């Protein structure tokens, strides 16, 4: 029974392998940029695992290196923010608009944990490595067509609103778009690459100790 | 355990679809339905009455087909 939760967990590696490089591709700007539009909802998940759940993008911008470092290496998806609608806990300290060279969200916040609390809605500059869905939904957001702004901090607090009541009426969960069926990545590697965790997921749950 | 292809179209077809997805084939989180370029309507998601005429996205327009 120890050979054997060494092959469970080597089979979870793979796995973890292989999302990772999905979910690469899916931030890749050449597959995303299309989709990053004022009003869809956007999971923001960190590098570091922090789950801020999901949030509403409304605006999306490529980022400049510093004066300082002119070629900092980013990553593609290193290279442009996202600013997206967050719920942050009623700790958090005030929001830094600007992203450092070496951030992929601000320092000092988080998201709500503390069952009683019902945290603050706020902006919140995000790189696209923290994207880890795009949902085919989305919400209407002040543009000048209209007036308002997220700015106010009651705009702000309405829209969060409407996302809480967005993803009650969506029992199983907020809809994804779909890599192949709604965002047309139509690569030969990505589809081998769906199919292999598939075939590692049959392989994990056929054994004794998944549960 | 939470399979990262979960809210994938392709997961419709896995043979635990209907008893790990609440709503199944009509579930709306795996709806081919909804138009991702239209705005769903804030007035239905604040518990107003929507204009006459009413263009945005409506959560019957995007209940499944089958
Ligand atoms: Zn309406």
């Amino acid at each position: 029974d120890e050979a054997l939760i060494k092959d469970y967990h080597s089979i979870r590696e793979q796995i973890d392998q292989y999302t990772k490089d999905m979910v690469l591709v899916m931030q890749h700007p050449t597959n995303c940029v299309k989709y990053i539009n004022p009003g869809r909802l956007m999971h923001v998940v960190t590098s570091d695992g922090t789950d801020f759940g999901w949030g509403v993008i409304i605006n999306f911008y490529e980022r400049r290196p510093e004066r300082n470092n002119p070629n900092p290496g980013w990553s593609p998806q290193e290279s442009y923010v996202v600013e997206v609608l967050l719920r942050l806990s009623s700790d958090s300290g005030s929001v830094d608009s600007k992203l450092k060279d070496n951030q992929c969200i601000p320092a000092g916040i988080a998201p709500v944990t503390q069952k009683n609390d019902p945290g603050r809605w706020e902006v919140v500059p995000c790189l696209l490595s923290c994207m880890h869905g795009l949902s085919q939904i989305k919400l209407h957001v002040p543009d000048k067509k209209s007036g308002g702004s997220m700015d106010d901090p009651e705009t702000r607090r309405r829209v969060g609103k409407s996302l809480l009541e967005v993803q009650r009426r969506f029992e199983d969960g907020i809809p994804h778009m779909d890599p192949i069926e709604n965002m047309h990545i139509r690569d030969v590697e990505f589809k081998k690459l769906l199919r292999k965790i598939e075939v590692l997921e049959s392989r994990l749950v056929a054994n004794p100790l998944h549960n | 355990y939470s399979s990262p292809l979960r809210f994938f179209r392709n997961f419709r077809f896995h043979p635990e679809f209907t008893r790990l997805v609440a709503g199944g084939w009509r579930s709306l989180t795996y709806s081919s339905r909804i138009d991702p370029d239209k705005e769903m309507c804030p007035y239905e998601l604040e518990g107003t009455q929507c204009p006459s005429g009413c263009s945005f996205q409506h959560f019957v327009d995007i209940t499944p087909a089958a």
